[PDB]
């Protein structure tokens, strides 16, 4: 079935969530976006937990090197010429989403030139 | 109609080929609930649905694009199933401001 | 004439959003209706299979043939 | 089938300009369903079930 | 009461008697629910609704010969729930201008 | 009482383009004046209808 | 310009007394809705518990049975 | 800790005066009611929602209480530690009384 | 942090006290917790309601 | 006993006014049922269902 | 409450407290939930609802009694919330 043969051999889905996700390695210093997170989720009462698109490692990073020399990606919630920001759900795997943006948003704006 | 209603079980849920026979089972079952429409074909009244709603959602530019593609679609072939194709689309209009809440944390519940 | 025209072209504009919140609440309303018996209908079928017979007693009646038929297939 | 290729290219505009958010394939299983005939009160009240369902299954 | 929900239920879906028993029960079920309906012994409003139904339909003429036709039957002194007999002919009204839905294999399902 | 109601009743469903019979009528005089539900009575009617449609 | 605002906002005004009752009609009924299901699910449950008749009352039939055919034959 | 089920069960408890599974029924009861299929009457502006809660204080000769909450909202807002202030609010309108 | 979910908690406990409840703050608290957590306006409001429905009833 | 006699009294005219001959006994019970709590809207539907079987099945 | 509902059941079918246990129980369902309001506690409020009607129907005398028999009651100083029992004679009207 092509359907099967084109879940095996391609990344899983981020812009949808038909074909779940990568979210897992087995030392402990990788899984460490889930432990901060819980940490948060048993810290303060108020939480919201962010709805998050799992990566996938080294992928998101690939779609910055598209845009740093070429097209926009629609991973990437860019406005208008002037403003070229951040989607405000992508995580990888081993850093926390607030570290992690904050690294986007630096070559966010090497690709916005 | 079998092998169609199936397909789109499987789709949806982008996953299973008989794990989604609940899912199909009761779709079967919904249509087999025997609905009745508020109006009933004119393809001009759908279509005013569809303009007002763009205007209502801050989408003006957009709502004057859709009745050159209104026109458009006509030409390319002329639909006698129309008024459903685009009330289906109609109900799946969205506004484009505001989240709906959490629904991957409405699970867990 | 003028001013009553306008008024009554307005109230059609804002009644048509109302007549189509009704419409969606009563699509929203017949779903209700149909999952909560399909749950129902689903806790029923596991129920009266367990409860009409004992699932105990027909698993040894084909015990009891199993073993018997093949005893007399050695004479 | 030359046909069948062209109207789904001007279909495709409306849905993602309106907010409907299925994929081709999908998109092309409706439209056998409403040629074969269905209400279309049950047509968007399934999409809209199997899609509230499938978030939650996901998650 | 049913005697003649069940003739109405046999003629028109055609003979099986074993087909006719679904839309039979139901038919029993809808008259043996009690409540006091709306739009009852108001027959003044309901030939009104019908004449404008002639209006939008574009036939002027059918509006001429329900008003005769309708003063015809007050001066025979026929009927006691002329409101009834009125409300259900408006039901069931089509307009040549919209099509109803046909679906025919929808058994399979 | 009832063929003169059922010749006015028919000539309207006519304008109406509306598939009904002779008998159909008959029977909804006699069911309306013993007392009939006009909801009831009408909703049984568009439901036989979509039936037959649905078996055709 | 400015009569015309305020008849309207005051057409608007009478149909939020009447819109926000005709959803707080629907949103009873769905309520109730709910509850009707519940109740009634739980009742049958009990009930068809009853009558469909426990494992345990089963194994007593068979005992009976064990008994009529001791007393008939084994004393 | 603080998911949908043990929140429920928190509120429930206190509220019908008694221990945990002496509310055991009226909570299966909750859960019910809460996976029933709701579509949000709320996919736009703050605003709007805010307006009808000061329509309500005004509605029951409460001019004052509306003064008040127009101060309070604007606090409201300005701490932010609430991203889903608008549903809060639509609760708090539904609980409006004199 | 401790300071953060005291002075959120207080703006709400006023504007409530306003617009009139029988309920506490900690069943109030409890609710933006549960809208936190996601979870459409309607079917909060009813299970709220419904709670409330069941006390006075029951006392 | 006088007292609740003089309030279905008064009932029974307004009763009859309204154009519906619900009983006196009916009117008597109606009083104590709302009294100690009974939501009116309900209470007209269980009246109303009642008095229509009654009618049927005759 | 149980028992008045008994004797409710009782005085319209035909009397008899035994063999109307299948209309009791629906009834019971019935005032077990909760059906739709207009109004909630303002006495005065159905009061203008039955002048309304008295005027929509051309029972305007109907009307002008209606009033009068209203004071009375009003004058006795009985008490078992008035709108709650006017609003259901109107609602069966």
């Amino acid at each position: 079935d092509a359907r099967s043969w084109l879940e095996q051999h391609i990344v899983h889905q981020y812009w949808t969530s038909r074909a779940p996700r990568f979210s897992h390695s087995s030392h402990l210093h990788s899984n460490l976006s889930a432990i901060w997170d819980q940490h948060l989720y048993t810290t303060d009462p108020l939480y919201t937990p962010d709805d998050k698109t799992i990566v996938t490692e080294t992928q998101v990073i690939r779609e910055t090197l598209w845009l740093l020399s070429g097209v926009k990606k629609l991973l990437i919630f860019q406005l208008n010429d002037g403003k070229v920001n951040v989607r405000n759900d992508i995580i990888v795997t081993h850093m926390t989403q607030n570290c992690l943006r904050s690294v986007l948003e630096q070559i966010a704006a090497y690709g916005q030139v | 109609p079998n092998v169609l209603l199936q397909n789109l079980c499987c789709r949806i849920l982008g996953k299973g080929e008989a794990d989604v026979a609940q899912q199909f089972q009761y779709a079967v079952r919904v249509i087999g609930s025997n609905f009745a429409p508020t109006v009933e074909r004119d393809e001009f009244l759908v279509t005013e649905k569809i303009k007002k709603e763009f205007v209502r959602q801050r989408r003006e530019a957009d709502g004057a694009l859709f009745s050159e593609l209104h026109r458009k679609l006509q030409s390319q072939g002329v639909l006698k199933n129309r008024w459903s194709i685009l009330y289906l689309l109609l109900s799946l209009s969205e506004d484009p401001r505001k989240q709906p809440n959490k629904t991957s944390s409405f699970a867990a519940l | 004439a003028i001013q009553i025209n306008f008024i009554k072209n307005m109230i059609e504009e804002t009644l048509d959003d109302f007549r189509e919140a009704c419409h969606r609440d009563i699509v929203n309303l017949q779903v209700e209706m149909i999952k909560q018996f399909h749950i129902q209908s689903s806790e029923i079928q596991m129920l009266l299979e367990r409860y009409s017979l004992n699932e105990s007693l027909v698993s040894e009646i084909e015990k009891l043939r199993e073993e018997n038929k093949r005893l007399r297939a050695n004479f | 089938m030359s046909a069948v290729r062209e109207t789904m290219d001007v279909l495709l505009e409306i849905s993602r300009l309106l907010n409907t958010g299925l994929d081709m394939e999908t998109l092309s299983i409706c439209v056998r369903l409403c040629e074969q005939g269905i209400n279309p009160e049950a047509l968007s009240s399934v999409i809209k079930e199997l899609r509230r369902a499938s978030d939650t299954l996901k998650a």
